[PDB]
RNA sequence: CGGCUUUUCCGGAGUGUAAAAAGCUCCGGGAAUAAGGGCUGGGCAAGGCCGGUGGCAGCCGCCGCGGUAAUACCGGCGGCCCGAGUGGUGGCCACUAUUAUUGGGCCUAAAGCGGCCGUAGCCGGGCCCGUAAGUCCCUGGCGAAAUCCCACGGCUCAACCGUGGG
């Protein structure tokens, strides 16, 4: 056994659609590589190739399966509350780039470009839940999306940073 | 040499239903044929369906509504269990529960959806839809 | 909406009707497309159809699907021609086919765009996958085949989003006609886009043949026309 | 929004309904008068019988 | 500053085990000394006897992580405990 | 007539048949007698090592037309002698008599000759431990 | 042009070794401070100008360009893809319904034996009684672990590992 990646490559790489498509997607949120717009692509196609196994199958298991499928999709926060197997079919992609970390504390307003909030990211500014993570392509949870703040002992915790109140202003503009 | 009855059965309803005949007859009117016509009929894709006593073999004598888009009989009688009908149903029906599938199972020859309801395997015999 | 309605005023004052559909459409008798496809008429004025469907009008609702450059020898030249293979149909279950042949591209390219008007089909739409069963007109309602040429393409509905599994041509084929998803399997020689075309609108149109019962109706939402 | 769900004609000499490009035929009934005979392009061509509704009246 | 989320006594062995937190925000990783002598304080324990295994620096955390023993009886380390850990705690030169 | 065999218990005519005619396909047949791997000069090395005994000019395949260079080379690996392109512009210069070169195969068609290049099977990589490519660019340096 | 962070570098402290090693993690000084490879006629469509070569040099996965203005050779400019990677060669699968049980063909494109008999093999009329071998359902032992999939938990997330299910 040798692992595997985790991400599918597209099946022609010069196709003017997807191109473009996957152009605009980079450009609106700012990946470093496609390579992370394909990771998180094949997660979007593992969660609806789960479901639809799911949707053809009767039995105690596929039930429990189900239902687990459901509580995780809830907890990434990517459905409401009162979701069924069939929306999931309608996710885009967009849902899950917007719960990624660099897109929550962006529109979080701790950057003014979500670029900087990349930068903030990496350099360990953003603590999630009292804990720094220096992945800006992890996924927030629901629950931990409003324990998101500035890590404490980095500079941006002191409130007269000079970035800070240009953050603010920018916000506040 | 007539090796199955079942099968030219089939055929010939399809092959009237294309053309658009009202009456179809059976020839060699045998017990399962009987069992098959049965079926449908309970769902509807035929009307009232008689036999008649030839002292051959009997004919079977069936009148269309022009609502059987295709029949024809799963010839190596596959035996199936209960979970592997999807497998066998996506192969003969052109959708989801599109159209019946029929069994001969331990309790009869009877329809595969009701087999689904009883949990009952049993062997393919035939398609319609 | 609005503006299409404005386009339907516009060509209501200047096309005086001449076949026998035209007045019921030009007196307000008929108001649904359908109503033309029901009774079994005919149509020869395209000038009809935008009347009641004006989003025939709209630019990414006409797809040009191939150019081809035929070549009629002669004793003293290759005379050449265009062909245009075109498809106009509304993102609402109404599609049509056509080929134009024009001296020149932009002839050509009219001539095709009356003629799929003048092709225009009814549709049926439904959920007929083995896995979505949501009760909307996502995909096709059932698997259906059309054939033409050596070209056999069996369209088998497929689960939601997952986007339309074909060759590029039925691709924008089926983007037209308001489907999103579907399973192709085809068979023989798809390079020859017309038959292709061809085919996958035989398979579209076959799509209203088949025989249906009410409660089938009711289980995949099947949608006839306009959604 | 209101679902525009027309009646698909149905061929009264078969029961199929009638494709939209289809060569059908719909007429008053010849005898009756009251009935409106729809009449597909394959029952027409093969000039199967069809039979009145009504009073009960037969013609190729 | 310290916080001690379990104290086990090993009956058998006759030594209590000592796992615990340690906060230092914004401060480098503490010495052992250090940390000795402030959990010595608060459990009144005899600092030969007592031994610090390790002092695990979680990663972008501020809490430590870190586990020491408390024997009972001088002869129980020397017969039980591994040479090196009381030369990196220096009982032993 | 219908495919046969069709009944219930006629594996073995159906296992016969499929195995009588998959012999007839020409990739499998290949793949099982193993014939390259008892053809092959290489012996199933895409890269290998040679001496090159002289240098050649061959034709261009017709309509087309030049004088494409290349080297045959006497195989350190068993011996055999085999013709190599030389790619690039220019790079015949670079090449001399008893150079150790490194050839790899050319990518014709079932792994044949390329382009219009006829009878032609390989191109010639590196030579003594230093590769073409950078030669022609002249990047770097032949010892 | 102004402001700002700390990827690296230097020091300390932990673990660390049963020994350093890992520089692993925390704190401190301090600075804008590690980026290429291929292509640029079409099949790849992803990308258009300038100079040189001129049936030569050459390019070319195939189709093709070069026989003097070369959008295809070479070089410059510009552009496109991927990226700490990116190209060249060889093998397996898919591509391929060119192995066809699902699901290929056999009049003219490769393919019906010249015909007939018949052993084995394969496939076989209808009704009823019987057995229950195949078959279908239920049920007990069994098919090592790892690896597969899923939820939860530990290493910052992940990769990895544990718990529980299949």
């Amino acid at each position: 056994k040798r692992q595997r990646k985790k991400y599918e490559t597209p099946p022609h790489p010069w196709i003017k659609e997807r191109l473009d498509r996957e152009r605009v997607l980079m450009d609106k949120y700012e990946l470093k590589n496609k390579k992370e717009l394909w990771k998180h692509e094949t997660q979007l196609k593992n969660f609806r190739r789960r479901a639809r196994r799911l949707l053809a199958a009767r039995g105690k298991q596929a039930e429990i399966e189900r239902e687990q499928l459901l509580a995780r999709l809830k907890r990434l926060g990517l459905l409401p509350e009162d979701a069924v197997l069939d929306d999931v079919l309608s996710l885009t992609i967009e849902d899950i780039l917007e719960r990624r970390l660099q897109t929550i504390v962006y529109k979080k307003g701790l950057a003014r470009t979500m670029r900087q909030a990349r930068q903030l990211i990496v350099h360990g500014h953003i603590e999630v839940n009292g804990q720094i993570i220096r992945s800006p392509s992890y996924l927030v949870l629901k629950e931990e999306e409003d324990t998101i703040t500035y890590a404490r002992t980095s500079p941006f915790a002191n409130p007269q940073h000079p970035e800070r109140m240009m953050i603010e202003k920018a916000k506040q503009g | 040499t007539l090796l199955d009855p079942l099968a030219n059965a089939l055929s010939h309803i399809t092959n009237s239903e294309r053309v658009g005949k009202r009456e179809v007859y059976i020839k060699p009117a045998s017990k399962l044929i009987g069992e098959v016509l049965r079926v449908m009929q309970k769902y509807g894709y035929i009307g009232e369906f008689e036999f008649i006593d030839d002292g051959r073999a009997g004919v079977y004598r069936v009148q269309l509504l022009g609502r059987i888009n295709k029949a024809g009989a799963i010839k190596p009688r596959f035996p199936v269990k209960v979970s592997e009908f999807e497998k066998w149903e996506k192969r003969f029906l052109p959708a989801f529960e599109f159209g019946i599938l029929i069994v001969s199972t331990s309790q009869g020859v009877m329809s595969h959806k009701e087999a689904i309801e009883k949990g009952i395997g049993g062997r393919l015999i035939a398609y319609v839809y | 909406s609005q503006e299409w309605k404005e386009y339907a005023k516009r060509v209501l004052d200047e096309w005086e009707p001449k076949t026998k559909l035209g007045m019921m459409v030009k007196e307000g008798q008929i108001t649904d497309i359908h109503e033309i496809f029901r009774r079994g008429y005919q149509i020869k004025e395209p000038e009809i159809i935008d009347v009641l469907l004006p989003e025939v009008n709209a630019r990414e609702n006409q797809e040009v699907l191939d150019i081809a450059l035929t070549v009629r020898m002669t004793d003293s030249g290759r005379r050449v021609r265009f062909r245009v293979l075109a498809a106009v149909g509304n993102r609402d279950g109404y599609v049509g086919l056509g080929i134009g042949h024009g001296k020149e591209v932009g002839i050509a390219i009219r001539k095709a765009i009356n003629y799929a008007k003048l092709n225009i089909i009814e549709i049926k739409r439904g959920c007929g996958s083995w896995e979505c069963r949501c009760r909307r007109p996502h995909s096709v309602p059932f698997a259906v085949e059309g054939k033409e040429g050596s070209v056999r393409v069996r369209l088998i509905p497929g689960p939601r989003g997952l986007g339309l599994v074909i060759g590029d041509v039925g691709k924008k084929i089926l983007r037209l006609a308001g489907v999103q998803d579907v399973w192709s399997q085809t068979f023989g020689e798809t390079r020859t886009t017309v038959n292709f075309a061809k085919a996958v609108f035989n398979a579209l149109y076959n799509t209203n043949r088949v025989a249906i019962s009410p409660e089938m109706i009711e289980r995949y939402g099947i949608v006839v026309g306009r959604a | 929004m209101v679902e525009m769900k027309f009646e698909i004609p149905v061929c009264t000499s078969c029961g199929r309904e009638i494709t939209p490009r289809e060569h059908a035929t719909h007429f008053i009934c010849p005898n009756c008068g009251e009935a409106v005979i729809w009449r597909c392009e394959s029952c027409r061509v093969l000039a199967k019988p069809y039979k009145c509704p009504n009073c009960g009246w037969e013609g190729p | 500053e310290i916080r001690i989320k379990e104290i086990k006594e090993n009956k058998l062995i006759g030594r209590k085990e000592i796992y615990f937190e340690i906060y230092h925000p914004g401060e480098p990783t503490p010495s052992r000394k250090d940390v000795k002598g402030k959990l010595v304080a608060m459990l009144d324990l005899n600092p030969e006897t007592t031994v610090i295994q390790y002092i695990r620096s979680y990663f972008g955390s501020y809490i430590s992580k870190g586990y020491a023993k408390a024997y009972d009886s001088k002869e129980r380390m020397l017969y039980i405990e591994p040479e090196y850990i009381l030369i990196r705690d220096g009982l032993i030169e | 007539g219908k495919k046969a065999p069709n009944g219930e218990f006629a594996g073995r005519k159906l296992k016969l048949k499929r195995k009588k005619f998959r012999w007839s396909d020409i990739r499998y047949k290949r793949r099982v007698l193993r014939l390259k791997e008892k053809s092959d000069p290489l012996e199933g090395a895409p890269q290998a090592r040679g001496i090159v005994l002289e240098k050649i000019a061959v034709e261009a395949k017709q309509p087309n037309s030049g004088m494409r260079k290349a080297v045959r080379v006497q195989l350190i690996k068993n011996g055999k002698v085999v013709t190599a392109f030389c790619p690039g512009d220019g790079a015949i210069k670079f090449i001399d008599e008893h150079d150790e070169v490194i050839i790899e195969g050319i990518g014709g068609p079932k792994g044949g000759s390329m382009g219009d290049i006829p009878g032609i099977r390989y191109k010639v990589v590196k030579v003594n431990r230093v590769s073409l490519k950078e030669l022609v660019k002249g990047r770097k340096e032949k010892p």
